C-alpha cells in the first residue's frame, strides 16, 4: 500500500473514527487519454510486442490493463511510466474474483468494432499463461484458488 | 428481516404425480426466513390466490416464492395477486418445478423431489435478497402498424381503424389481397376468393384512419410497448402513382417477359405490370431487374406516371403496437424425389392449379399439361406432400390441404363433368363448420374418388407424358398402379422467406413447426412473449381465411387495449451505475446494442451513466463491467450468486 | 491411400476375376490394398441380422477388430459386406449397449473394439478421394458400349447413416462408367432390388428370379449391352439367375453380366483370361466382339 | 452418486426450450437445476468459477442462436466469454468438457432434451468434480 | 373374427425387447409411430408379385397377431431398405422386420437353407466356402492359391466358435457340436 | 386440456379470478337474460337475478353448512357420477365463491342456519330483476354433450360400463368425485382395459348431426394419455375413422400418443356394444378396414366419443337475440369466411362453441374477435 493511505488508515483508527477505503477502479486516477466512444480492443499483444503509445490507454492499445478491475488508490505507476497495471491493489468492494471479472471484461470488448463476426477463438490461443495475466495477486482469494 | 412464504402447487397431478409436493412443502419450513408454506392443489386458482393474500396480511410477509409452472405462463398473475395484498411484485420469486422437473422426470420420483427440493431452495435463496421495484408507467403512442397486405392483415388495419385509432399498414408487393387473391374459389362456400375480398382491399385502401404503404418494407424497428419507432421503406416502382390510372397500356408494348411470381411459374408477365387485374392499389411497377430502359412504355403512358430517376423513400413513424401477418408459403415439393415434382412436367403443385384453375389466371381458367397444354381426363391429388412428414421435417398438418384438394376436384367437375379425380389420402380432415358436408358432398354429389393410402411414388410415361401413381389401397389391402394424365402435389405451408427477417426485428420466437410462436395457445393465442408484438393469420400457424379473419379481429381486440388504456407498466429490470464504484473505464458503452450506458462527467470526474429509456435490461454491460459498479435490478450478482449456493445449501 | 481390403465370399471363392480386376484397378490409381488376415464372412445380413442380431454385429465386429489391429480403414467392392460392415461401425460407434455386449463376448477371444475403423465402398471411394478425372487417364482401351447400371440397394441405402447423396436419382456410378467411354442408359425402375437380398435368393428364388427379370427386360428396352454392378451378390443373381430364369421361366436373354472393376479393369487394357469371365454362368463374349 | 449439474437459461429461448421439453414431456436426467437470466449475455466467468466452487460436477449455459439475442448481441459477449473460460478451467485443472454452452431456441424442445441426455453422460463419465473436496481440507 | 383371446398385447414389447440393445431400443420403438399409410406397401418390390403387404405386419405387431411371427410373408423381404427411406414416420421399417424375424427363428420358423448358410460360416467361417475348382481358377488368374481369410486359418475358425457357443447360435440354429449336422 | 396437456384451472381459473374482480366488469352470476328489446346501440336488456337463498355479501365461502345438510342431491356439474348437497359450491375452484340453496330439494329444516356464522341464510329472498341499457351483446352461451342414449347399439344407459367422454373427464378429474380415479361404476374397480369409440353423435345422418364436432379425436387421445400416465399398465384402443388433428401441435400430439404412450388405433367404426352380463365387461365388434377382418374385442371400460350439440337453452335464447341457427342447429355467422363472429343481425355478435364445435383456443380467439367487432 502506499505510505500515505497507510498513514491514513492507523490515524483514522487513533482519531476514533471508521477507516475508508477508496471505491472507484483505476482508470479514474490514470492520465491516460480514453476514447470517448468507449473501449475498443483489436489484438492482444504481449507486454515485449511493441512501443506503447504514450498518451492513449493500454487497454485500447491491445495489452491487457488491469487497472479496470483494480481499486484505486496508487496514483496508477505502472500505466504513467509506460507499463500495463498488473493489479496489485485487487478488486473493488463490488467484485469478489479480480481475475474473473478482468476476463469479461477483456472478451466482452475483444473486437467489438466487429463484433458480430470476430473470432471468438483468438483471444484464448492469443493469451498462453491465462492465470498468470489475471490473478497475478489474488488467486487464494478467487472461487477456484488452485490447480487440482 | 425476510419473512417469506412458500407455496408448493400440484398442478392437479401435472406436479403432484411426481413430485412429493407435501414433502416439498415440509422441507420448504427448515430453511432460513420461511414463516409459512403450503401446498394446493391448484395455486393459481381462487382459493390458492386467496391464501396467499390472507397469508402476507397475517403473517406480514415481505418475500413470496412459488413452486410450481413456468413463469413465463403466470408470473404476471402471481405478480398481480401479492400486489393486492400489498406485498411489492419484484419481491415475489418462481421455482419452476413442472416443466422443468415433474414433465420430464415422471420416472424419477425421488429424485425428481430431490430436484424440486433445491430449486425452491434456490428460489428462496434468490428472493432473500430481491429488492422492491416500481413499474415504470410509461405512455402509449395512440398509432398500429400492421405488417402483411393479406386477408388477416386487413382485417386487423380495417378492426382498428373503425375503432378510430390511426393505423399503418405495410405490405411487401405491389398489392395487397396475398394468398387469397391467387385462389379462385373458397371452400366451403365455393365463394369466388377475389370476390369477396376485394371490397375489403377497397376499404382499406380509402380508409380515414388507415394509411397504407404497399410496395414498401419495415426495415428497422426500435423502442418497446407504447414508444416503438419504426422505419418503413417505400420501394420505387418507378411509376408516380398519383398520375398513373392503371390503364395498363404500357405493358401491350413492352417486349420483356418475365415469368409472374403471382402465377407461381405458369405465366409470363411484362418488366412493367400489376399483379393481378382486381390489384391494389390499382397502379403499375416496374421491375428493374429485367427492364432494359428501351422508353417503348412512356410513349404511349399518357399522364406521364413513368419516373426511372426514382428514390425508395424512408418514412419514420411511432406506433404503440405491431401486429405481424406475414402469412405463409407453399412448401417446394422438389426434395419429395419420388413424387417427381421438377423432373416431371405435369406433377404440379396445388397452388400452381388454383392459378390454372383462376379466370384472370395465365391459362385463362383452363387446367392444361405443362407438356402439351392438353386438357388432362385423368387426374390425381397426392395429399399431405410436405406435411405429416419426419423426412422433410415438417412433423405437422397444414390444416387446409384436404378441404383445398376436394374444392379444386369440385371445380374441375363443374367444368368437365367427364373428369376422373382421384384424391389419394390418409385423413380427411374437415372438420369445421360445413367441412364434413363439403366432404360428402364431394363424393356424392361430385363423384370425386378418394383412395385411402399415401403414395410410394410417381413415374412418368416418358412416351406420352402421363403419370403413373403407385400406392397402396390400404382399405383393400391390395397395391395400385394406376396411370393419370396430371398429378396434383397438395403442397403444405411453411413460413414464408421473409420471416427470418421479421423475427428478427420484431424480436419474437418460433415454434417447433417454424411458424410464429404466440404467448400461449390457450391463454394468449394472438399475443406474443415480445409486450406490446402481436400475431394474425397463417404466419402464426397453417390455418384457414375464416380463421386468420378471426385472429386478425382477435389481435386488433388485443393490440386495441393497450391503445385505449394510454399507459402501460414495463419491468424495471434495467441496469444502473453507482457513481461511488465507477472510475470511468469505457468498457460498458460499446457492449450495449442500444447505447444506453454513456461517459459523463460529474463531480469533476468522469463516471458511467445509463440512459433509463433506451436500456432494455440485457445483463451484458453490469456482466461485462469489471468495477462491479454496474448492476442489473433482480438480476444483480450478489442474487445470482445467492441463487449458485440454493442448489448446495441454504443461506 | 492404404485400406485394408475385405474380400468376403463370393468374390474370393466363386468370381475370383472380380478380385484379380480389383487389385490391379486399385493399384494403377494408387490404392495399397494390404491382406486383411482371418477375415471371415461379414456376415450376411441377410441370414445373420434375421437369425440373430447380436450375432451378426459380434461377428461383424470381430472382422473390424482386424483392421484396427492392423491400424488402417477397410475397402470392399461388396454392397452385402459394405452394409454389414459400415452398420456394424456406425452402431457400435453410436450405441455404447451394443459395444459393451460386443466387447464383453469378444473379451473372450482376447479382442476389443475401439470405434476408430472406417468402412468404405470402393465406388464411392474413387468418386470422393480418387477422382473420376484419374479413371480415365488410365483409359487403355476404350469401352465404347452401353450399360445397364445396378447401384444396388445396400450401397446408398440407409442413406441417414451413409451419407452418401440421393438414393432416388444418384450420379455416382453413372459418372464412372461413363469415364471409360461407355453409356449409363437410364431404364424404367433403375433403383428396384435384383431381389436375391434379404435371403430371398435361398429362401424364395422364385420370387427373386422375377425381380430379376424385370430389371433384365428393362435394360434390354433401354438399348444395354450389358450390365454392370458393384455386389457379387447381385453379380450371381443377375448371371446365375439367368439358367434359373431360362429353365425355370423359359426366357432367354444372353445378356453379359459385369462388375464395376472388372469393367474398369477391360477399360485399363486387361487381359480378358485375367478377369475369369470364362466361369461365368452367361457367356460375355457377345459383349466382347463389341470391345 | 450422482451428478450435480447446474445451467444458466437465457429467458427468451433455452429456458423457453427447457419448457418446451416440459410441455412435450420430453423425459431427460434429474441432474440440472436451470437459473433464469434475461440474457446469456449476463453469464460471466465469475458465476461458473462459482458454481465449481460450490460443488458443481458440471455447468451449462444456454442461449439464443448466434444472430436471434431477444437483446441483439449478448450472446456475442457471453460467446467471447465462455472461449477463454474453457481455457481457464484447463489451467486451473478443470475438463473443459466440465462446462458446456449450447445455442438452443425457445422451440428447440427436443434438443434441449437431447443436450440434457449428452451432458449427463458426459459429467457421469468423467466422474464427480473434486474440487470442493480439496477446499474443504 | 379375431377376438382378444387370440392376440397377445406384449408382441410389440416383445418386439422391442428383441431389438434392445441391437440394433437398439430407439430404432425398434419406431413401430410404435407408424399410422399406416401404405408408403411401405406401395415402395415394396416383393409386394408387387405376392400377397405379402409390408403394412400388415407392423398391423399385425401393434394389434398382437403372433400369426404374423409364423408367416412366409416377412421373409418375402429383400431389405432393400425402400420402405425405411420413404416412411413418413421415421418408422424404422427394415430393421423392424429383421427383429421380427430374429423373433420367428426363436420360434423355429427358419428355413432349412437358411440353416445351411449360417452352418458354413460356423463350419468353414464362409457363407460360399472354397471349392477344388476355386484353388485351380485363383491360380489361373495370377492370385494365392488359398485367399487369406478364416476359412484357412484355425485361429480365427476357433474364435468364431467361441464366440458362437457363448451368443447361444448353435442352439438357436439347432447345431449339434460332435455330429457336426443340424437338428 | 390439449395439446399442452396443461390444467383446465392453469389457464381458466386465473380468467375467472380476474373477471370477478374487474372493475369495469359487473358479473350476474346464477342470473338469466330473460327479456331484450331495442336495437343496435340501443338495447334495452333485462336480467333476472336468481334466488340463491344465501346473501352473496356476508357469505365467506367456507362450507361447514354443507356436511350438516341432510338430503343428498345427484350433482349436475359431475354429469351424475357425483353427488353433492341442498347448499353447495359448483366445484372447489368456483367464482364466485359463494354457496347456493336449492328449493326444490331443500326441505326447509333449518339445521345449516345453526352452523352458519354471518346469518347469510335468508329463506325469503325474492329472485330481483334488473334493468339495463347496452350497445352491443355478445352470445357465448357454450354448447351440451351429445346424448348417445338414441345410438342402442352402443348401450349408453343400458350397460353400467359405457360412459361418455364428459363422464370421464369428471371421473379422471383430481378434484371430481372419484378423487381422479378411472373406476367402472359396475363394480368400482379400476378398468385394465379401455376402448374409445369416435365420431358419436357426429357424422352421423341416422342421429341428425352430418357434422364433425372438431375436438372428439383430440380430446379422446389425451384423456388416453392421462389413464396411462395414472395407469401404463392399461390397454387403451381408438376405434376411429380419420384421425382429426389438425391445428399447431395436433399432429405431433397425436403421434407422441402412439408412439410415446403406446396407445392404440383401430380404424373402424364400430356396428355394437355388447355387455357379458356376468362379468359387467364389454365386447366391442368392429371392423379392423386396415386388415379387411372382423374384430370382436373385450373391454373393461368403453367411452363413448359424444358430440357437440347447441345447450338446451339455445332456443330461448335464439328467440331473444333474435338470430339465426345452421343447418348443424348452432348459431348462423354472418358470413362463414369475412364477419365470422358477426350475425345478421346488428349489434348482436358471437364467441365461442354456440357459433359451432371448437376448441378452447379457438373459443379464446372468437372471444377476443367478438369483443374486437363489438
Ligand atoms: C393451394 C392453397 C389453397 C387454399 N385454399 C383455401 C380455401 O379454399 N379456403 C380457405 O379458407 N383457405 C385456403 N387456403 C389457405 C389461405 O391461403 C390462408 O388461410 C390465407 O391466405 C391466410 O391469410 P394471410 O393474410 O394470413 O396469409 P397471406 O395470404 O399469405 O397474406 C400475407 C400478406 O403479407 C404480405 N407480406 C409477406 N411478407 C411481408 C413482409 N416482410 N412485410 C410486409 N408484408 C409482407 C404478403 O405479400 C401477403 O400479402 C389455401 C392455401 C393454399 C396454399
Ligand atoms: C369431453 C371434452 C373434452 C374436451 N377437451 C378439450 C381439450 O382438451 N382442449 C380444448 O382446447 N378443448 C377441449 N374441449 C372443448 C371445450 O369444451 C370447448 O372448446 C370450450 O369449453 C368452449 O367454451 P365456450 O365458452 O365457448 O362454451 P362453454 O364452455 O360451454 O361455456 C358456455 C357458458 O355459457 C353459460 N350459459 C349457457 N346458457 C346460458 C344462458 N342462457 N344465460 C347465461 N349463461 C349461459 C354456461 O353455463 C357456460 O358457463 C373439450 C370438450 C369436451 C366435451
Ligand atoms: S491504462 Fe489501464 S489503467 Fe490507465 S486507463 Fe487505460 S486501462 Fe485504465
Ligand atoms: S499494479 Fe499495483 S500499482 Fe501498478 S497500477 Fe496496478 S495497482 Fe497501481
Ligand atoms: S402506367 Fe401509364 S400506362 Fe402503365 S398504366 Fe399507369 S397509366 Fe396506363
Ligand atoms: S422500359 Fe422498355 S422495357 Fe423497361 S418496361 Fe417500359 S418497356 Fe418494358
Ligand atoms: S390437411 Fe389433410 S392433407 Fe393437408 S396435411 Fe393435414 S392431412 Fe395431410
Ligand atoms: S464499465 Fe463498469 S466501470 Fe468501466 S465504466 Fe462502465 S461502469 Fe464504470
Ligand atoms: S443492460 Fe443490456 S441494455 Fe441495459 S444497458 Fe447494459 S447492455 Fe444496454
Ligand atoms: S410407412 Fe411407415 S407409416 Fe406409412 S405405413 Fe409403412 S410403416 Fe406405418
Ligand atoms: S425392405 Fe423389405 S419391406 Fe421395405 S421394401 Fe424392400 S422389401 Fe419391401
Ligand atoms: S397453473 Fe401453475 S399454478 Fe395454476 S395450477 Fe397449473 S401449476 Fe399450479
Ligand atoms: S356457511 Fe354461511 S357462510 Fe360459510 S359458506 Fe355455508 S353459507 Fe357462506
Ligand atoms: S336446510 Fe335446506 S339447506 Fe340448510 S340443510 Fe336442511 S336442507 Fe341443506
Ligand atoms: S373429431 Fe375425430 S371424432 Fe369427433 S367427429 Fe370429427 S372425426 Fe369423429
Ligand atoms: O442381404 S444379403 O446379405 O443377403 C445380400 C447382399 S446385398
Ligand atoms: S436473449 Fe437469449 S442470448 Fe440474448
Amino acid at each position: 500500500p502506499n505510505p500515505e493511505m497507510i498513514a491514513e488508515v492507523v490515524k483514522a483508527l487513533l482519531e476514533g473514527k471508521e477507516p475508508e477505503l477508496p471505491k472507484k477502479n483505476l482508470c479514474e486516477e490514470c492520465a491516460r487519454k480514453k476514447s470517448e466512444e468507449g473501449v475498443a480492443i483489436e489484438t492482444i499483444k504481449r507486454n515485449y510486442e511493441g512501443n506503447p503509445d504514450p498518451e492513449k490507454c493500454l487497454l485500447e492499445q491491445g495489452y491487457i490493463c488491469l487497472g479496470i478491475a483494480t481499486r484505486e488508490g496508487c496514483g496508477a505507476p505502472c500505466p504513467s511510466s509506460g507499463v500495463p497495471c498488473s493489479g496489485c491493489s485487487g478488486p473493488t468492494d463490488a467484485v469478489v474474483d479480480q481475475g474473473a471479472k478482468m476476463i469479461s471484461a477483456l472478451c466482452s470488448d475483444f473486437g467489438i468494432d466487429n463484433d458480430r463476426d470476430v473470432d471468438p477463438m483468438i483471444l484464448p490461443k492469443s493469451i498462453k499463461d491465462k492465470i498468470g495475466s489475471f490473478y497475478k495477486f489474488t488467486l487464494p482469494s478467487a472461487f477456484v484458488p488452485i490447480r487440482l | 428481516e425476510p419473512r417469506i412464504g412458500v407455496y408448493v402447487c400440484h398442478c392437479g397431478v401435472n406436479i403432484g404425480g411426481t413430485v412429493d409436493c407435501p414433502d416439498v412443502t415440509e422441507f420448504a419450513k427448515t430453511l432460513k426466513n420461511v414463516v409459512v408454506a403450503r401446498d394446493y392443489k391448484y395455486m393459481c386458482a381462487d382459493p390458492g390466490q386467496e391464501m396467499i393474500k390472507k397469508d402476507i396480511k397475517e403473517h406480514n410477509l415481505n418475500r413470496v416464492v412459488v413452486a410450481a409452472c413456468s413463469p413465463r405462463l403466470h408470473e404476471p398473475t402471481f405478480r398481480r395477486c401479492v400486489a393486492e395484498a400489498g406485498l411489492n411484485p419484484f419481491l415475489f420469486e418462481f421455482a419452476n418445478i413442472r416443466e422443468h422437473c415433474s414433465w420430464v422426470h415422471m420416472h424419477e420420483k425421488e429424485k425428481a423431489t430431490e430436484k424440486a427440493k433445491d430449486l425452491v431452495r434456490m428460489a428462496v435463496a434468490k428472493a432473500r435478497l430481491l429488492e422492491p421495484l416500481e413499474f415504470i408507467k410509461v405512455g402509449v403512442t395512440q398509432r398500429a402498424l400492421v405488417i402483411g397486405g393479406g386477408v388477416a392483415g386487413i382485417q386487423t388495419a380495417l378492426d382498428l381503424g373503425d375503432m378510430g385509432f390511426e393505423t399503418i399498414l405495410v405490405e411487401k408487393t405491389p398489392s395487397v389481397g396475398g394468398r387469397m387473391a391467387q385462389l379462385d374459389k373458397t371452400f366451403p362456400t365455393n365463394d369466388c376468393s377475389i370476390c369477396i375480398l376485394a371490397p375489403k382491399m377497397v376499404d382499406v385502401a380509402k380508409h380515414p384512419n388507415v394509411k397504407l404503404y404497399a410496395y414498401s418494407e419495415v426495415v428497422d424497428v426500435q423502442g418497446y410497448v407504447g414508444n416503438f419507432k419504426v422505419k418503413i421503406m417505400k420501394k420505387a416502382r418507378y411509376i408516380d402513382e398519383t398520375k398513373c390510372t392503371g390503364c395498363g397500356q404500357c405493358s401491350e408494348v413492352c417486349p420483356i417477359d418475365v415469368p409472374n411470381e403471382f402465377d407461381m411459374g405458369i405465366g409470363m408477365r411484362k418488366a412493367i405490370y400489376k399483379p393481378f387485374p382486381q390489384a391494389v392499389p390499382a397502379k403499375y411497377t416496374i421491375d428493374k431487374e429485367h427492364c432494359i430502359e428501351c422508353g417503348l412504355c412512356a410513349k404511349v403512358c399518357g399522364p406521364n406516371a413513368i419516373d426511372f430517376d426514382q428514390e425508395p423513400e424512408i418514412i419514420e413513424a411511432e406506433v404503440g403496437t405491431i401486429i405481424c401477418a406475414i402469412g405463409y408459403d407453399a412448401f417446394d415439393p422438389t426434395v419429395r424425389e419420388e413424387y417427381g415434382y421438377g423432373v416431371y412436367d405435369n406433377v404440379v403443385t396445388a397452388l400452381e392449379l388454383e392459378r390454372m384453375i383462376n379466370a384472370s389466371g395465365p391459362t385463362g381458367g383452363k387446367v392444361i399439361r405443362l407438356s402439351d397444354g392438353q386438357k388432362p381426363k385423368r387426374i390425381a391429388f397426392i395429399q399431405c406432400v410436405g406435411s405429416r412428414d419426419a423426412k422433410v421435417g415438417n412433423k405437422y398438418c397444414s390444416n387446409v390441404c384436404c378441404m383445398y384438394a376436394m374444392k379444386n376436384s369440385q371445380l374441375i367437375k363443374e367444368k368437365s363433368p367427364d373428369t376422373e379425380i382421384d384424391i389419394y389420402y390418409m385423413d380427411i380432415r374437415a372438420f369445421s363448420k360445413g367441412y364434413e358436408e363439403f366432404y360428402e358432398r364431394s363424393a356424392k354429389q361430385y363423384g370425386i374418388k378418394f383412395m385411402r393410402g399415401r403414395p410410394s411414388q410417381v413415374i412418368e410415361d416418358p412416351e406420352t407424358g402421363n403419370l403413373v401413381v403407385r400406392a397402396e389401397d390400404t382399405l383393400l389391402g391390395e397395391i395400385l398402379e394406376k396411370e393419370y394424365d396430371l398429378v396434383v402435389l397438395s403442397v403444405g405451408m411453411v413460413p414464408t422467406k421473409s420471416a427470418d427477417e421479421v423475427q428478427k426485428i420484431l424480436g419474437i420466437s418460433r415454434t417447433p413447426d417454424q411458424f410464429f410462436m404466440e404467448a400461449h395457445p390457450k391463454l394468449r393465442p394472438v399475443d406474443t412473449a415480445t409486450d406490446g408484438v402481436y400475431l394474425a393469420g397463417a404466419c402464426q400457424g397453417p390455418k384457414d381465411i375464416p380463421a386468420s379473419v378471426a385472429q386478425g379481429s382477435a389481435a386488433a381486440s388485443r393490440a386495441a387495449i393497450p391503445l385505449a388504456k394510454g399507459e402501460v407498466e414495463v419491468e424495471p429490470i434495467i441496469a444502473s451505475v453507482d457513481a461511488e464504484i465507477c472510475g470511468g473505464c469505457g468498457v460498458c458503452v460499446k457492449q450495449c446494442p442500444y447505447g444506453a450506458p454513456r461517459l459523463v462527467e460529474k463531480d469533476g470526474k468522469v463516471v458511467a451513466e445509463v440512459i433509463s429509456a433506451l436500456c432494455k435490461g440485457c445483463g451484458t454491460c453490469p456482466a461485462g463491467c469489471p468495477s462491479g459498479a454496474l448492476e442489473q435490478d433482480h438480476f444483480k450478482t450478489i442474487q445470482l450468486f445467492k441463487q449458485i449456493e440454493g442448489m448446495f445449501r441454504d443461506t | 491411400m492404404k485400406y485394408a481390403f475385405f474380400l468376403g465370399c463370393i468374390m474370393p471363392n466363386r468370381y475370383a476375376g472380380v478380385e484379380a480386376a480389383t487389385r490391379t484397378v486399385m493399384e494403377k490409381l494408387g490404392v495399397e490394398l494390404v491382406d486383411m488376415t482371418g477375415a471371415s464372412c461379414c456376415p450376411a445380413p441377410g441370414v445373420f441380422g434375421s437369425f440373430d442380431q447380436k450375432t451378426w454385429l459380434t461377428l461383424a465386429a470381430r472382422n473390424l477388430c482386424i483392421a484396427e489391429e492392423m491400424g488402417v480403414d477397410i475397402v470392399t467392392v461388396c454392397n452385402g459386406c459394405y452394409g454389414s460392415l459400415f452398420e456394424a461401425a456406425h452402431l457400435l460407434h453410436d450405441n455404447k449397449e451394443a459395444l459393451n455386449f460386443v466387447n464383453e463376448k469378444l473379451d473372450k477371444v482376447g479382442k476389443e473394439y475401439k470405434g476408430n475403423v472406417k468402412v468404405r465402398h470402393f465406388a464411392e471411394l474413387i468418386y470422393n478421394d480418387i477422382g473420376v478425372d484419374k479413371i480415365a487417364e488410365k483409359v487403355e482401351r476404350p469401352l465404347n458400349i452401353n450399360v445397364g447400371v445396378h447401384y444396388g440397394c445396400h450401397f446408398l441405402k440407409p442413406t441417414d447413416v451413409k451419407h452418401l447423396g440421393s438414393a432416388e436419382r444418384p450420379v455416382m456410378l453413372d459418372e464412372i462408367v461413363e469415364a471409360t467411354g461407355a453409356k449409363s442408359v437410364p431404364y424404367a425402375d433403375k433403383m428396384m432390388c435384383c431381389g436375391a437380398g434379404g435371403g430371398v435368393r435361398a429362401r424364395e428364388l422364385e420370387l427373386s428370379l422375377d425381380m430379376t427379370n424385370e430389371k433384365i427386360e428393362n435394360m434390354i428396352k433401354a438399348g444395354a449391352d450389358c450390365t454392370v454392378n458393384v455386389c457379387p451378390f447381385c453379380h450371381l443373381q443377375f448371371d446365375r439367375g439367368q439358367i434359373e430364369i431360362k429353365e425355370k421361366f423359359g426366357k432367354e436373354y444372353n445378356f453379359p453380366v459385369l462388375h464395376l472393376s472388372q469393367l474398369l479393369g477391360l477399360a485399363m487394357g486387361m487381359d480378358p483370361k485375367d478377369l475369369a469371365l470364362s466361369v461365368h454362368q452367361i457367356s460375355v463374349d457377345p459383349l466382347l466382339k463389341k470391345i | 452418486w450422482e451428478p450435480k449439474i447446474i445451467g444458466f437459461c437465457c429467458n427468451w429461448c433455452t429456458y423457453g426450450g427447457a419448457d418446451t421439453a416440459g410441455v412435450g414431456r420430453m423425459q431427460y436426467p434429474p441432474s440440472i437445476r436451470i437459473i433464469r437470466v434475461m440474457c446469456s449475455g449476463r453469464i460471466e466467468p465469475s458465476l461458473i468459477l462459482k458454481a465449481f466452487k460450490e460443488g458443481a460436477d458440471g455447468v451449462f449455459v444456454g442461449g439464443c442462436h448466434l444472430g436471434d439475442c431477444h437483446y441483439d448481441s449478448g450472446n456475442y459477449k457471453w460467446q467471447r466469454r465462455v472461449m477463454m473460460l474453457y481455457e481457464l478451467l484447463e489451467e486451473l485443472g478443470i475438463e473443459k468438457e466440465r462446462l458446456n454452452h449450447e445455442w438452443i431456441s425457445a422451440s428447440e424442445g427436443e434438443k434441449f432434451q437431447n443436450t440434457m441426455k449428452d451432458f449427463y453422460n458426459k459429467i457421469e463419465a468423467l466422474g464427480p468434480c473434486k474440487l470442493k473436496e480439496e477446499l474443504d481440507k | 373374427m379375431i377376438y382378444s383371446s387370440d392376440l397377445n398385447k406384449n408382441l410389440a414389447s416383445q418386439i422391442i425387447e428383441a431389438g434392445t440393445p441391437i440394433p437398439g431400443d430407439d430404432v425398434v420403438s419406431s413401430l410404435k409411430a407408424c399410422y399406416q399409410c401404405g408408403t411401405c406397401t406401395g415402395s415394396c418390390p416383393s409386394g408387387r408379385r405376392t400377397s405379402y403387404r409390408t403394412r400388415k405386419v407392423i398391423r399385425k405387431a401393434l394389434l398382437g397377431m403372433d400369426d404374423v411371427l409364423d408367416s412366409d410373408d416377412i421373409w418375402k423381404c429383400t431389405t432393400c431398405y425402400t420402405c425405411y427411406e420413404r416412411c413418413p414416420r421415421d418408422v424404422k421399417v427394415t430393421e423392424i422386420i429383421k427383429t421380427i424375424r430374429n423373433l420367428a427363428a426363436q420360434k423355429g420358423n427358419m428355413a432349412k437353407a437358411h440353416k445351411m448358410t449360417a452352418m458354413y460360416v460356423l463350419k468353414y467361417g464362409h457363407a460360399v466356402p472354397a471349392n477344388k475348382n476355386t484353388a485351380e481358377l485363383r491360380k489361373s488368374i495370377g492370385l494365392s492359391e488359398k485367399a487369406p481369410i478364416a476359412q484357412f486359418s484355425e485361429k480365427d475358425l476357433n474364435e468364431m466358435n467361441t464366440l458362437i457357443k457363448e451368443l447361444g447360435f448353435d442352439e438357436l440354429i439347432g447345431f449339434d457340436w460332435e455330429k457336426g449336422a443340424l437338428k
